[PDB]
């Protein structure tokens, strides 16, 4: 594996995005990797919809919390639209889906990563865009405007975001709260500390969708 | 795992009671009641692009309300809002999500 992935300038990240006042990350986490896979396989990059996630899986619990993996084996069940058809409106509402017609995609599963385990972590990741979680409740990390993350956090994770890339030292993550936090919406964290939880809780569970 | 959740409910600081004496007057406004008192009670934190924060604010005799108070990113610098309330609650009622 190299010693720097950015997916980004590979073209199969879309631009930064904002989750609001709902709870709906796990949703937001998830898309970004279902369209990583699908520019990867098939050369085209785009936007599928968040807000369908959040209507339609009834694993999770709308902007009162849910989960990634449901989130993308919903997907690999039926289908996502597109995110101009299907576009987030902040809120839970009843699911859509069948009054928008066919799916614009579909994935083939959900996999998981090995957790506790960063050589594990970094493999994924050099194949595509991965669903991680952090510990997002504390002021540095709210505070964060640029640099490598070495904390503090603890391990008490509570939010769904996605690994993008990483470095030598760091691993890079795409956030879901605008372009005007940390550095134009990521944040590098730090990597390689021995520390098994990783920063901010890293390692803890993360999820990739399988397409071809 | 389960992302995005609200915290347990944690009994109110300084911080807390700061928080709702902030936006007691919108309460006030809205309901068309003035609360003679205002004593943040408990809380309950979730994590969004900001911080919702769920407070049981004893207001009353042995009467309460919950309050849904979001906060701002701090680079945001917005004033802190209440989305929502409830109203006619118990010492007892649980601080759930609204």
């Amino acid at each position: 594996i190299p010693e720097y992935v950015d997916w980004r300038q590979k073209g199969a990240v879309t631009p930064v995005k904002n989750q609001g006042s709902c709870g709906s990350c796990w949703a937001f986490s998830a898309v970004v990797t279902i369209e990583g896979i699908i520019k990867i396989r098939t050369g085209n990059l785009n936007q599928y919809s968040e807000q369908e996630l959040l209507d339609c899986d009834r694993r999770s619990y709308g902007c009162n919390g849910g989960y990634p993996w449901s989130a993308l084996q919903l997907v690999a069940q039926y289908g996502i639209h597109y995110r101009n058809t299907y576009p987030y409106e902040g809120v839970q509402r009843y699911c859509r889906s069948r009054e928008k017609g066919p799916y614009a995609a579909k994935t083939d599963g959900v996999r998981q990563v090995q957790p506790y385990n960063q050589g594990a972590l970094l493999y994924s990741i050099a194949n595509q865009p991965v669903s991680v979680v952090l510990q997002a409740a504390g002021k540095d990390f709210q505070l964060y405007r640029g640099g490598i993350f070495v904390g503090p956090c603890g391990n008490k994770v509570d939010h769904a975001v996605a690994a993008v890339g990483y470095g030598p030292n760091y691993i890079l993550i795409k956030n879901s709260w605008g372009t005007g936090w940390g550095e134009n919406g990521y944040i590098r964290i730090k990597r390689g500390t021995g520390n098994s939880y990783g920063v901010c809780g890293l390692y803890t569970s993360s999820f990739y969708p399988v397409k071809n | 795992m389960m992302s995005g959740a609200p915290s347990a409910t944690q009994p109110a600081t300084a911080e807390t009671q700061h928080i709702a004496d902030q936006v007691r007057s919108q309460l006030e406004e809205k309901y068309n009641k003035k609360f003679p008192v205002f004593k943040a009670v408990s809380f309950k934190s979730q994590v969004v692009a900001g911080t919702n924060y769920f407070i049981k604010v004893h207001v009353g005799d042995e009467d309460f309300v919950h309050l849904r108070v979001f906060q701002s990113l701090p680079h945001e610098n917005k004033p802190l809002t209440l989305s929502n309330y409830q109203t006619n609650k118990a010492k007892h009622d649980e601080l759930t999500y609204f």
